């Protein structure tokens, strides 16, 4: 049955639920008026992982047991995380405490993480040669050097945004800086409006396919 | 006549999910296809035509110098 | 298939 | 290693660049703004010993 | 219903030179993923200061050839 | 306290039974706590019937209200006149984002009374998230018919819209166009799901049911099986279809060879589910039968395949 | 220990991922509890089978709320291949859409007439009496939740209860309304609106 | 093919195995044949057709009751279907034909001469009964289980083969 629940766990991700541990602060004391409503401030350890991330749940839950209902809710909580990844986070891990969009911005924003570095990996292997990537698990910087315009540079960022409800808005900016060798021998107008061009872009092809055209049309005219 | 009331606006009800459906597919076939090449064609050409504001490589380049030292903590 | 056996 | 030749090459390299970030006060205006500590993406000699020490020994036992 | 008949037929017309139009469209192109950030382009937008940054940043271009391709390493390391 | 109305009153005060008379006519709000002193409930049924209508006459009794007491009565004898199930069904597109209860009430109210100019539809959003609509009709050439209503308990956001298949006239492909044009959505349906029970369609269309020593029994390898395959095919707690399956049997005999089948039960999948391990039936009991539920379907229409 | 420091994992995949799944053979039950922010009451149990053209066995997610029963059965159309996306594109809809529930049951006494709500409260219109300052004019706050999937409604309009147009204060008690309501959640709101407009001050004309 | 000497006996043991379509009327026969505490073993046999699907270890059987609930046709097709697995040599003195929900006569989907013509076409008894009420059970079960001691030859004085000459 632990075999098929670690495959549960596989295929209906909790994402490597690894190191759990519940422990309880009993607080049916009679500080509460106990001839009013009970309380029981519960507390868990799950040290959990992601693909690549890691997670520890030091979770205290406030479990308010009324005389006729039962009404769960949160006191303390702390996650045991990672940094810019969950510097937009890090306001839900205050916004939890001031857990469930834990696993519900972060189940899915691994799925930003995978399309992300996938991603990456897929266009510094199968087009190398001059799309240079600052490679790094954060660092959403690719580079691009044409040579018949001898001057030509451009960088596409695959940043990151999870709001206040959970969901996660990957911002795709293209920050441009074409140096001066060839900045004023095209002279057209697709500079200007590349970080805004790149939004309809990803609606012509998909989100990487887009990414992956830019990349064949706007550097390889050298080889061709 | 209420009879043909009720086959009227059975069709106007079938007139109006088509329309309304019709109207969906009009715009979203106009943004794509009007603005698509008109932006794509006219950028990966003018990428082309440039191939074949100053503060984003330097913000890039913090980013990456600020790595460093998270990779160093990393 | 609809199980007309 | 030849990353670690590079790492040896970066050991030089990282005492070369600690210096110019000093002196360059204009690049110092990044990570010192509300506008720039939030939405500009949001002493490390002993760091980048660590990045020796424990990048050369840890990609040879790798 | 005439007038959303005028509509399905026109609009069913135009739609149909249209989609003409659209295969027109994807000939050029041969040869919630934006709209959520469809306001993101306002922060590319935002010299002496450009001026002196760039200056800084060709000099620390030099520092990036230690720098950045120590991190192009270190990761490069780390995700092997 | 009015034709039509004060009669219907009395007509629909009858039909409730002596023990939830305080329950009825607590929920339609016309006799408030002063008013249940003075009829003494418990006397006799006469008495009550007379008591209570004058109530309304002091009360001045509308068929606004009338009829909700008409609603308040089914939802408590939901068990009769048999229901329909009738099932919308939106296009491409986002849901109904504006189901206000007044602007679901006024967009069928005014179709409704668009073509059937004389209905006194009666609303009441029952604490289930349900409108209970009671729909009582009649031509332009007639009055309103209370005699027999239409009561559609249309569930608020749902795609399913119940209905008590009264009498089936040019009023149902209206009572359905009113149905899908008030709520927002494009084509009805019915989903020839037919029961008396409502309580039990609303758990078929929501599939919100299952959510000695001595006698050495020689057929034991084949009592467990058939006990087996009577468990994976109605698994727990089987709902009372109490209905009329029908299978309208196409088929040719092993051209066609046309039935009627009409399986009648009190309680019919616990009758099926019973069937197999008592000798009737064989232990794959032909999903034609099993599957009532999971095809969320009992009037078939079968043919050969 | 496997007995407990493993089987504590269905223990704790109950209170966490608002996605604990039953290993009941021929189907996982996927006990999908949901959550608003730091209070969480009820769970949604969605119910399959383990064969191979997704079949949805009978599912418990709400049948009386069932926009999310839509999006339990027309998400399917949506995604349904990636059960991985499903339960979180479902788990979105039922930690929305029960926060919705819960964005109800604090009022009790604040509102005046009742809260009119849809399934899933896709329309929060209520006709309360928020009245800082004594001339009584109430916002009928109609809450659009454009989207299933943002707990925040998107669409606010806290209409004047059929008045003209009044003095700057209750124009901007209108417009503090609005950007209170779509970037913070009524729990956190009409909570603070008691805490703000404090003494709960009633109403003259309405 | 039952047969009626494929195995051998035990001591008191008197096995006997009804026969009958419907299961749980077979179940109250049994319980009520085994109610009264008789002085012979008797591991009552059931089953629902008489292939009897081939166990090894199945003590001698002594009596085959062929159980035809009168009220079901089924309950004939299903016995005359296994009337033809029985060894010829079986149907002597070790076979009687029950014929449940006899006497209620409304419910007969059968003639009782059919279950007559067939009990004596096969050559053994028939024994009326109905099931069904514990007060003809509690005596039809003491009507078994001393055909049962004749056939199984607990009786000292008479043979299955010497019952059918007393039954005829």
């Amino acid at each position: 049955h632990l075999e098929s629940e670690l495959s549960f766990l596989s295929t209906l991700t909790g994402i490597n639920i690894r190191n759990h541990s519940k422990q309880t602060e009993d607080l049916t004391s009679t500080e509460m008026t106990e001839k009013s409503i009970r309380k029981v401030l519960q507390r868990h350890r799950l040290s959990g992982n992601c693909h690549m991330v890691t997670f520890q749940l030091e979770f205290q839950i406030l479990e308010i047991q009324n005389k006729e209902r039962l009404s769960s809710a949160v006191t303390d909580l702390n996650i045991i995380m990672e940094p810019t990844e969950c510097s937009e986070l890090s306001e839900f891990v205050s916004r939890a405490e001031e857990l469930f969009m834990f696993f519900r911005s972060l189940h899915f924003f691994v799925e930003w993480f995978e399309y992300r570095k996938r991603t990456f990996k897929h266009l510094k292997e199968k087009y190398p040669d001059a799309v240079y990537l600052s490679e790094g698990p954060s660092s959403c910087s690719m580079g691009i050097r044409s040579a018949s315009r001898p001057g030509f540079e451009l960088v596409i960022v695959w940043r990151i945004q999870i709001d206040e409800d959970g969901k996660v808005f990957p911002k795709l900016d293209l920050l441009t800086k074409v140096p001066q060798r060839a900045l004023e021998l095209d002279k057209n107008r697709a500079i200007e409006t590349a970080p805004l061009s790149f939004r309809t872009l990803v609606g012509l092809l998909g989100i990487e396919a887009a990414l992956e055209s830019l990349i064949k049309s706007l550097c390889a005219e050298e080889n061709n | 006549k209420k009879r043909q009331r009720m086959i009227e606006v059975q069709d106007e009800l079938l007139r109006l999910e088509p329309q309304l459906k019709q109207l969906q597919t009009k715009y979203d076939e106009l943004k794509e296809r009007k603005s698509s090449l008109r932006n794509a064609a006219y950028f990966l050409s003018n990428l082309k035509q440039l191939y074949q504001y100053d503060s984003s490589s330097l913000p890039a380049l913090l980013f990456k110098a600020r790595t460093l030292l998270g990779a160093e903590s990393h | 298939e609809f199980i007309i056996d | 290693d030849e990353f670690m030749m590079l790492l040896s090459k970066v050991e030089k390299l990282s005492e070369e660049i600690m210096e110019i970030m000093q002196n360059l006060s204009s690049i110092q205006a990044l990570e010192g703004s509300r506008e720039l500590e939030n939405l500009i993406g949001i002493f490390l000699k002993r760091e980048m010993q660590k990045t020796k020490e424990l990048m050369t020994k840890v990609n040879k036992q790798k | 219903v005439e007038t959303t008949e005028l509509m399905t037929g026109n609009i069913q017309s135009l739609k149909n030179k249209i989609q003409i139009l659209a295969s027109e469209v994807e000939e050029e192109e041969e040869r919630k993923t934006l709209k959520a950030p469809t306001l993101q382009k306002e922060i590319l937008a935002l010299q002496n200061a450009l001026l002196k940054d760039l200056d800084i940043l060709h000099n620390s271009s030099q520092m990036k050839s230690m720098s950045t391709f120590i991190e192009e390493a270190y990761k490069k390391l780390d995700a092997s | 306290m009015d034709e039509t109305v004060a009669e219907f009153i009395k007509r629909t005060i009858l039909k409730i039974p002596m023990n939830e008379l305080t329950t009825i006519l607590k929920a339609w709000d016309f006799l408030s706590e002063n008013q249940l002193q003075t009829v003494n409930f418990r006397q006799r049924k006469e008495s009550v019937v007379q008591h209570l209508i004058h109530l309304c006459e002091e009360k001045r009794a509308s068929i606004s209200d009338a009829a909700l007491l008409d609603i308040i009565y089914m939802q408590f004898h939901q068990h009769q006149k048999v229901w329909e199930v009738f099932q919308m069904s939106k296009g491409p597109g986002e849901d109904v984002d504006l189901f206000d209860m007044k602007q679901f009430k006024n967009s069928f109210k005014k179709i409704l009374q668009r073509a059937l100019k004389n209905v006194t539809v009666s609303f009441r959003e029952t604490e289930e998230n349900a409108v209970w609509i009671r729909i009582a009709w009649g031509t332009q050439y007639t009055k309103p018919n209370q005699y027999k209503p239409t009561y559609v308990v249309y569930y608020s956001q749902t795609p399913y819209a119940f209905t008590s298949s009264s009498m089936l006239r040019r009023n149902t492909p209206l009572l359905g166009q009113a149905l899908t044009i008030a709520s927002k959505h494009h084509q009805i349906v019915k989903m020839d799901l037919r029961s008396r029970y409502l309580d039990s369609l609303k758990a078929i269309v929501f599939k919100q049911y299952n959510q000695d020593s001595r006698i050495i029994h020689e057929n034991i390898v084949e009592k467990e099986r058939v006990q087996r395959i009577t468990q994976e095919t109605f698994g727990d707690y089987p709902q009372p279809q109490l209905e009329f399956a029908q299978y309208k049997l196409e088929t040719k005999f092993k051209e066609p060879l046309r039935c009627l089948i009409k399986f009648s039960s009190p309680h019919l999948l616990e009758a099926l589910k019973s069937l197999a391990p008592a000798g009737i039936a064989d232990a794959p009991l032909s999903p034609l039968l099993t599957c009532i539920p999971n095809k969320r379907m009992n009037y078939f229409k079968i043919r050969d395949k | 220990e496997e007995k407990l420091e493993n089987v504590k994992a269905i223990l704790q995949a109950y209170h966490f991922t608002g996605l604990s799944g039953k290993l009941t053979s021929r189907g996982v039950c996927v006990c999908i509890s949901t959550a608003f922010e730091g209070n969480l009451l009820d769970s949604y149990f969605v119910d399959l089978v383990i064969q191979k053209p997704l079949r949805i066995h009978h599912h418990s997610v709400p049948v009386f709320i069932p926009l999310e029963e839509i999006a339990a059965k027309y998400l399917q159309t949506n995604i349904q291949h990636f059960l991985f996306s499903l339960c979180e594109y479902l788990n979105a809809y039922s930690g929305r859409k029960y926060q919705a529930d819960r964005l109800q049951s604090d009022f009790a006494a604040l509102l005046t007439g009742p809260l009119q709500r849809n399934p899933l409260c896709n329309l929060l219109s209520f006709t309360y009496k928020l009245d800082p300052g004594g001339q009584s004019f109430p916002f009928c706050a109609r809450l659009l939740y454009k989207d299933l999937t943002a707990t925040l409604p998107t669409d606010v309009t806290v209409t004047c209860q059929g008045v003209e147009v009044l003095s700057t204060s209750w124009e901007e008690q209108r417009a503090s309304h609005e950007t209170l309501f779509c970037t913070k959640p009524l729990h956190q709101v009409f909570a603070s609106f008691t805490r703000k407009g404090e003494k709960l001050d009633m109403s003259l004309v309405s | 093919v039952l047969r009626p000497l494929d195995k051998l006996p035990g001591l008191n043991t008197a096995t006997i195995l009804l026969v009958g379509t419907e299961d749980a009327l077979l179940q109250q026969l049994a319980d009520s044949m085994l109610k009264e505490d008789c002085a012979s073993e008797l591991k009552v046999h059931l089953a629902k057709s008489l292939p009897l699907p081939s166990s090894v270890n199945r003590p001698r059987i002594d009596l085959i009751v062929f159980v035809v609930n009168l009220h079901s046709k089924y309950s004939l097709q299903n016995t005359e279907e296994s009337l033809r697995h029985v060894d010829a040599s079986f149907f002597l003195g070790k076979v009687c034909f029950l014929a449940t929900g006899a006497g209620r006569e409304s419910h007969c989907s059968i003639h009782r001469h059919t279950v007559v013509k067939l009990a004596h076409t096969y050559q053994s008894p028939l024994l009326y009964c109905d099931l069904e009420v514990e007060g003809f059970r509690a005596t039809m079960a003491q009507r078994l289980v001393r055909v049962l001691q004749i056939c199984a030859g607990h009786v000292p004085g008479v043979s299955a083969l010497n019952l059918l000459s007393l039954l005829r």
